């Protein structure tokens, strides 16, 4: 009884410290909010800087198909704003994010989007949770209407099943991912979006200078 | 079964080691747990596994307070509803760090360790098998499992003191529980067997930094494949079917030079090629073994990663697996492969004197780490892993490290050996 | 669109983004100690709830799996007369110690006829060297602690000849225990118990903050599933 007082204060100490994750996790999101202002200011006087920064990421280009990549060098701002601090109903790890694409003058139109991810709860099953986002719209390049889904004539035939397949593998079908359609979305939408909020939005400067120390070799 | 085994493991080595000559073996075993498949299965395919069985063995042998060689082997048993039932060798790796003071056959000790491996009834370790993922939502009072958050783990244990005075359930151990927390299985002792091996210059790090030390002669991809190609060739010849299926090939070299090499072997049927199926228009990823640290995984995952998976042929593959410098090979690196069938059907069930079974996968890992963590660039090395695996031992599993002796030589005997021991048991067992 | 006014546009943007990430180095510092002070008096109100429970660090150091790697299996039997691990880190004293920076107290119940029971502090600071911008490495000096008798023969206070052959041997054979690893001071390199660097770590940053998942997961009811938590799908 001397034995379980100290088990039970143990597991509610075990809590205290999950709430002060949360609490320090958004202490430094605060003090981030600024400095990403400042920093991705300054980032905009580099007028190729996230083209560079993307070619270089070798996870990055994993996720999506050679092809895109003609799309992805028109990307021209990112930002990533951690909803957890719009409101205390968010993860800490809930946040949405924001491309500008420059476009390609008759295929590609000029455009900003916006997607949100934000964890969900499971039964059991959570670990942590997982994230989800919802289909946010995007306008699709002029060629890739051949692999377009909203464009596509028929999924069953053998034709149509392949093409969806590869449209949905673009940078443009992790668009629509949802994380709740499992097999049916683009590969790893969740795990791409963490590249972007943990490593790519966090450090794309790390690496842009990565990316420089390696064009000089 | 439960029933009397002659052959062990204590007998199989001493019988290939030196006469009258000290070694202490340390040969130890994961609890058999059920896994996923070891090809990657066919969405729509011929036959689909009932389950398939993962166990690892690993081997270490000292002398005079000093480990000097290792054996790492996984054997898996394969279980179709319809389709029968299989076992598979694979060989992960084989090293030495060069610190052993007297000669020895490491070719013979790894070919008897092997044939000893063979000779286990695969029932064995169907007898009660870790499951992949055991259900508690059938189960009351709730039990602490792999799943149990520190807080509620912590919660249970506080109840469970308040209501009985322990923390322990008298009711893991009942019947009940025993049998619906691990699988059982039966197959025939009589199956398909095959073996698999991946030589590579590169895999031989059981012993870290051995390379520095002057006592070690370190092989190259040509000298290691040879190696390894008279053990399966011994293999072969004293335990298989003569009829076996005996696979070589060297990913990016062409078949006329492979089948130079085939030419030492004594055994009838090696052939070059390998022991894998042509499901799927010889895709690779339907045909591939995925095994653990083993190259040929490791490519099939970086396909995965650059979705290729649908775009490699096998015929690509080999070449492919040569041609990335990220998988090294360089060094004429090779595939082994055997199918067939035992000439003895494997009868036999580890001993507490064949085996040492540590009670879970930390344990394990704890007590293979003293080996394979272990800096050999010097001498003090090879000594502070048998100190440390004899002192483990003793602590934690109050078991001292197994002990024997040699009894092989160069025979100029009156009669073979094997006829010799056998005059021996007639007369101890038919006691005249 | 000079060459020279892009080029000089872009060297006041790098200026901006170097500024930039110092902030950032600053903050994370903050973030640090913000959370290092939110937790002294969690640690603090833990740890006596600890003590009220006999074997858990006995316990927690035999769930820890690394921890066996630093040190001489035969350490066990006195690691598990550990019953007492505070660590208090330096920073909190005064903003002149890294935030990486801490005493440990160890203390041993001993072992009767064998190893006394004795209480140890061992203090970690980094130092930053010269000409080198690492961050700094992690240090220490040596603290006094008795050896268990059945190390005599190699503990270092009780060894001949450090030099002769013999005497060497044995002497490097001590310095690879839990023992040696209280003289370990990081400025000595390839003459002390190795990585105590990575030891001293390993006990700040995992076995004493997370020491009760450790405990948890040594209490699963089926061996073989302590202590853990709990191949392809190629078509899209």
């Amino acid at each position: 009884n001397e034995h379980a007082k100290a088990f039970l204060g143990l597991a509610k100490c075990e809590e205290e410290v999950d709430a002060i994750e949360r609490e320090v996790e958004l202490y430094r999101l605060n003090k981030m909010k600024p400095v990403y202002e400042k920093r991705d200011a300054y980032i905009d006087e580099i007028a190729e800087f996230w083209k560079i920064v993307l070619s270089q990421h070798v996870s990055f280009a994993n996720y999506i198909r050679a092809s895109d990549f003609k799309y992805i060098d028109t990307i021209d701002k990112i930002k990533v704003e951690w909803l957890a601090l719009e409101s205390e109903m968010y993860d800490t790890r809930d946040f949405s994010i924001t491309f500008h694409f420059h476009g390609i003058e008759g295929d590609f139109k000029e455009q900003q989007v916006t997607k949100v991810f934000q964890i969900k709860k499971g039964k059991d099953d959570q670990e942590d949770g997982i994230l989800t986002s919802e289909p946010v719209p995007i306008e699709w390049p002029q060629s890739y209407d051949s692999i377009n889904p909203d464009l596509i004539k028929d999924k069953r035939s053998p034709e149509g099943k392949k093409k969806y397949r590869q449209g949905m593998k673009t940078i443009f079908g992790w668009f629509r991912w949802t994380g709740l359609k499992p097999g049916k979305e683009f590969p790893h939408g969740d795990s791409l979006a963490s590249l972007f909020s943990e490593e790519i939005y966090p450090f794309c400067v790390k690496y842009y200078a990565e990316a420089q120390r390696d064009l000089e070799d | 079964g439960m029933d009397p085994n002659s052959m062990s493991l204590n007998d199989f080595l001493s019988s290939v080691l030196p006469v009258s000559e000290q070694f202490e073996y340390l040969s130890l075993q994961s609890i058999p747990l059920e896994t996923h498949a070891v090809v990657t299965p066919n969405k729509d395919d011929k036959r689909v596994p009932k389950s398939t069985i993962k166990t690892q063995h690993f081997f270490s042998l000292f002398h005079q307070g000093k480990v000097f060689f290792s054996l790492e082997v996984y054997v898996y048993v394969t279980l179709w509803d319809e389709a029968d039932a299989e076992r598979l060798i694979f060989v992960s790796k084989a090293d030495t760090n060069g610190y052993c003071n007297t000669r020895v056959s490491v070719r013979d000790i790894t070919k008897i360790i092997l044939e000893f491996i063979l000779s286990i009834d695969p029932n064995y370790y169907l007898q009660k098998v870790k499951p992949a993922i055991r259900s508690y939502k059938k189960i009351s009072p709730e039990l602490i499992s792999a799943a149990s958050t520190p807080a509620r783990t912590l919660r249970i244990l506080a109840r469970r003191l308040k209501q009985s005075g322990s923390t322990v359930l008298k009711e893991i151990e009942s019947p009940r529980f025993q049998q619906d927390l691990y699988l059982s299985f039966t197959c025939p002792r009589e199956i398909l067997t095959k073996i698999c091996l991946f030589t590579r210059p590169a895999s031989q790090y059981l012993f870290p930094d051995s390379s520095k030390n002057s006592k070690k002669h370190i092989l190259n991809g040509e000298e290691l494949m040879k190696w390894w190609g008279f053990i399966l060739d011994r293999l072969l010849i004293e335990c298989f079917q003569n009829d076996t299926q005996a696979k070589l090939r060297i990913p990016g070299e062409d078949p006329a030079r492979v089948r130079s090499y085939l030419r030492g072997m004594k055994y009838p049927l090696w052939q070059v090629g390998d022991i894998f199926t042509s499901k799927e228009n010889s895709l690779a990823v339907y045909n591939i073994p995925l095994f653990p640290d083993d190259p040929k995984a490791r490519f099939i995952h970086q396909l995965a990663e650059e979705d290729r998976l649908l775009k490699v042929s096998l015929s690509s593959f080999w070449i492919e697996l040569q041609e990335r410098q990220e998988f090294k090979l360089s060094v004429t690196s090779s595939v082994m492969g055997i199918s067939g069938y035992s000439l003895a059907t494997p009868s036999l069930f580890p001993s507490s004197a064949d085996v040492i079974v540590p009670k879970s996968r930390k344990q394990f890992r704890a007590i293979k780490k003293y080996i394979t963590g272990e800096e050999y660039d010097t001498e003090e090395g090879a000594i502070e892993a048998f100190t440390n695996i004899r002192d483990f031992l003793l602590l934690r599993m109050a078991t001292n490290l197994q002990s024997l002796t040699g009894k092989r030589e160069h025979r100029e005997r009156n009669q073979p050996v094997p006829a010799s021991n056998i005059n021996t048991l007639a007369i101890t067992m038919l006691k005249p």
